[PDB]
RNA sequence: UCUGAGAGUUUGAUCCUGGCUCAGGAUUAACGCUGGCGGCAUGCCUAAUACAUGCAAGUCGAUCGAAAGUAGUAAUACUUUAGAGGCGAACGGGUGAGUAACACGUAUCCAAUCUACCUUAUAAUGGGGGAUAACUAGUUGAAAGACUAGCUAAUACCGCAUAAGAACUUUGGUUCGAAUCAAAGUUGAAAGGACCUGCAAGGGUUCGUUAUUUGAUGAGGGUGCGCCAUAUCAGCUAGUUGGUGGGGUAACGGCCUACCAAGGCAAUGACGUGUAGCUAUGCUGAGAAGUAGAAUAGCCACAAUGGGACUGAGACACGGCCCAUACUCCUACGGGAGGCAGCAGUAGGGAAUUUUUCACAAUGAGCGAAAGCUUGAUGGAGCAAUGCCGCGUGAACGAUGAAGGUCUUUAAGAUUGUAAAGUUCUUUUAUUUGGGAAGAAUGACUUUAGCAGGUAAUGGCUAGAGUUUGACUGUACCAUUUUGAAUAAGUGACGACUAACUAUGUGCCAGCAGUCGCGGUAAUACAUAGGUCGCAAGCGUUAUCCGGAUUUAUUGGGCGUAAAGCAAGCGCAGGCGGAUUGAAAAGUCUGGUGUUAAAGGCAGCUGCUUAACAGUUGUAUGCAUUGGAAAC
């Protein structure tokens, strides 16, 4: 074992806990937009996104994958 | 970034470095993009002729030169038709 | 060294075959014994070379004799 | 080994004189029959192609003072260039130091010339040299290190030595020049060069 | 313009068919014998067997608080970071088990992709919140620790304000799904450190932040063609084939999913078997090419074995994590720890393949404004005749020819043999002395001097200056430096192939042998002696590859009697196939373009005292695409 690995032992854990917070309200706001459909609701769920597009928990590509998907269940009128 | 570094070509107790346009992660004596001249770094009074024609290009579209590629890049005025034409 | 067996014809005058000494062989055909097809190594870990050998002392294994 | 037990015997057997011509010329009662106890009759009964080519492939390189496998490299690298065989082959046989020492006549035999070379007594075209094998050019210039010219074997040579047209020397100075190259009838022709190079198929 | 050598062996003797063997090179070689030096290269191919032991990627205080230490009366200033935080850790090292396939070579498209540090250019670098290391106290153990409660700061995190343009959709028209415009809606941005200036106000510089617009770069996906044997492997495959809706993914996609149908690959070799990292290249060949994939380089795969996933932009991570499996080690029986295929080294195997060696001096990488740090990458030194090359073991003179040996057979002589003895000469090497490099005509370092974007200052650029930096290493090397022929030769054969012949002994016995074959009392083949010759610091033997071998015959073979025409016939598929006219143009030929890494091969050149060797320039080849031609 080398020293400087430890260390990152450490740092990944709590950012792990963050990122898995912040995923699981994406998800439930993502959820939110499924049972009940409206421009609000939606509108959360971009600026939910764009909070993790700045960083790198979720792919940017999937950020707009998906919000792409909810625009188009938006087009059903 | 891609590097401007020394590559050790020759024999034993005699360097004889070709000057590389090469990537920073790239091993030593590696493959490489375009060939900069050469360098006998033994025997003096120019004997680091280089091609001049690709290396700007290089600097003209990313490029890191090292201290000893500094040195050649100081005397031959790479400098004074590369920091004014960047402006 | 594996488990192969082989016949094998010693060289030089006399031998130190000990029945179950190790020894070294040596590839080579001989004519005049059918089957046998190797030799052995004169001169190796236990089989002792001829003495009194001064022609060639290569084969044999005899050393440089003392002028 | 780079060095020979006897000369004499060399030219007994191949039948050339390793001298200019007192290899054979009756010193001691000097004889032309072949060496060892078998000298009394092995005239010619097989006499062979593959005999008389190693004969003078013998000849070829004893009187140079080669061994085998350098003799090779030089073949070799004389084959490399584009122009006539034998004569260029024997080009570079004289382009040797040593032999180019011999020339000059500086001293009595090539062997003592050689080993002049190797100590150091020889300095050209104003770089001392260790290495006999060093390949001489036309107009390269030569002289005696200008050092330990003291020597009771290098004079009676220098005053005495025979002046060949195709290198030239001063004496009292003791410079050399390698002009021209040797030509065929102007060394000894008792060496048929052909036989010797078609027999190298080596390459 | 390149270039093609044979020979012995079946017979009483001959010609042919035909097989074997030798003459040539080459090795990651080993063994026997011998062994002086120098230079260059290379050094487990067996066990991807197991490992004692030491070192292999860390850096940063001009990020943070705090701790410790030093000067200080204090204020304060300086040195280190245990920890938090930034980057690096995914490169670099090693090995080739697996993999017979888009793994590789190679040509391509990604209207299917993404890419931080690097690059052009733009907008802003505002203000708050809430937290936690360390610390303390406790529990607790020898320690590793762990847990419990309070305390903190940041470039750690999280909301809020406004988004230049973005991101995505709404509407309109544009062009041959792409791209660009206009308007609308929703949505998201930071972090400050150091410094100059400024009484201040505030302005600015350097380092830093986010969002942006080009790229460079790297990775990934797909296709063409090529890339082993095997039919003593005939069927193989059910996410398999195709469609629909959804999810998923950087993106395409049965990738998965809910529904429907049974399809698809296969004699032009499916599926299976065994084999193997592929390529450049090495050895051989004149060549078509045979052959191994050495050092090394591009690509690929792996990290005791088998799975999983976080984080990171990039790993499913060689010295990161979890789990399981097997092995081992330590212990205070409570528990733990590990993964040498990194550099050395050990055990085993093997016939066999090395120092538990020095230094960042140079290249480099990483961090750090900068000093500087780490580097068993790298550069060096030690060992090894393992290979290639060079140099030595002296030299001149010196005889009817010293002595001895052998033969002759002895009482002639010849060989040894100018070889020797002897007289003189020099010293690479041997051994002293003194001088003593280049590599480091680099670079960082900051005073200087100026320039130049912008100012009040600050910082870069250009030239100089200096102290500077060597393990190598007093190294090579040089210098009429000391002495001294002194400090250095073996090896194989001698019947023929194939240069080299006599004697003694042995007497089908001991033994020799690549082939022919030698010896049963005169052996040039056995053993030795003498002599001779072939190589020589190497010589021989064995093992493997190509050649000769036209002995797998495409170049380049035959089938009556030498191996070889099926017992014959009907015949699918396939191969080949009359003449004439036109078209297209797959082949076929030629034109352009792109591409086919370096090293290596060839040739020239340059530099090593010269080859060995190092370097420079030029040099083929194939493929894709594009313009033609139109005999066949």
């Amino acid at each position: 074992n080398i020293k400087s690995n430890e260390k990152r032992l450490r740092q990944n854990i709590k950012r792990n806990l963050n990122n898995k917070g912040q995923k699981t309200k994406l998800k439930t706001n993502v959820k939110n937009f499924h049972k009940e459909i409206n421009l609000d609701n939606l509108g959360n769920v971009y600026s939910q996104a764009d909070r993790l597009a700045r960083k790198g928990i979720i792919s940017t590509n999937r950020a707009r994958r998906l919000k792409s998907r909810n625009v188009a269940v938006l087009n059903k009128t | 970034m891609v590097k401007i570094r020394l590559m050790r070509m020759g024999r034993v107790h005699y360097p004889t470095y070709r000057i590389v346009a090469v990537d920073s992660r790239v091993k030593r004596d590696g493959k490489y993009i375009a060939l900069i001249g050469h360098l006998n770094p033994a025997l003096k009074e120019n004997k680091c002729k280089i091609d001049e024609a690709v290396a700007l290009e290089w600097l003209n579209k990313g490029a890191k030169p090292t201290d000893t590629v500094r040195s050649l890049f100081s005397q031959t005025g790479l400098w004074k038709k590369f920091v004014e034409s960047k402006k | 060294t594996n488990g192969f067996e082989v016949l094998t014809y010693i060289p030089g005058e006399g031998h130190n075959l000990q029945e179950h000494s190790v020894t070294l062989l040596r590839g080579g055909r001989v004519k005049d014994l059918p089957g046998v097809r190797y030799h052995i190594v004169r001169g190796t870990l236990d089989t002792v070379g001829v003495e009194k050998r001064r022609q060639q002392r290569s084969a044999y294994g005899a050393k440089k004799p003392k002028a | 080994m780079k060095y020979t037990g006897s000369i004499f015997k060399r030219s007994r057997r191949l039948g050339f004189s390793l001298l200019e011509n007192n290899k054979e010329f009756s010193k001691g009662k000097k004889r032309k029959t072949i060496p060892g106890q078998h000298g009394n009759r092995f005239r010619s009964s097989t006499m062979s192609g593959y005999a008389q080519q190693l004969q003078e492939k013998q000849r070829m390189q004893y009187m140079y003072g080669i061994t085998d496998k350098q003799f090779r490299r030089l073949f070799r690298l004389v084959l490399k260039q584009r122009g006539n065989l034998a004569v260029n082959l024997f080009r570079v046989l004289e382009s040797r130091l040593d032999n180019i020492v011999y020339r000059m006549g500086f001293a009595p035999t090539r062997r003592s010339a050689r080993q002049l070379v190797n100590h150091g007594h020889v300095l050209l075209n104003d770089r001392t040299v260790d290495t006999p094998s060093i390949i001489l050019n036309p107009g390269d210039k030569v002289r005696l290190k200008a050092k330990t010219i003291k020597i009771p074997i290098v004079k009676a040579a220098s005053e005495s030595g025979v002046v060949s047209p195709f290198v030239e020397t001063n004496n009292k100075t003791f410079e050399g020049t390698y002009v021209r190259f040797p030509e065929r009838s102007e060394l000894p022709a008792g060496i048929n060069e052909s036989y010797v190079v078609e027999w190298y198929k080596r390459l």
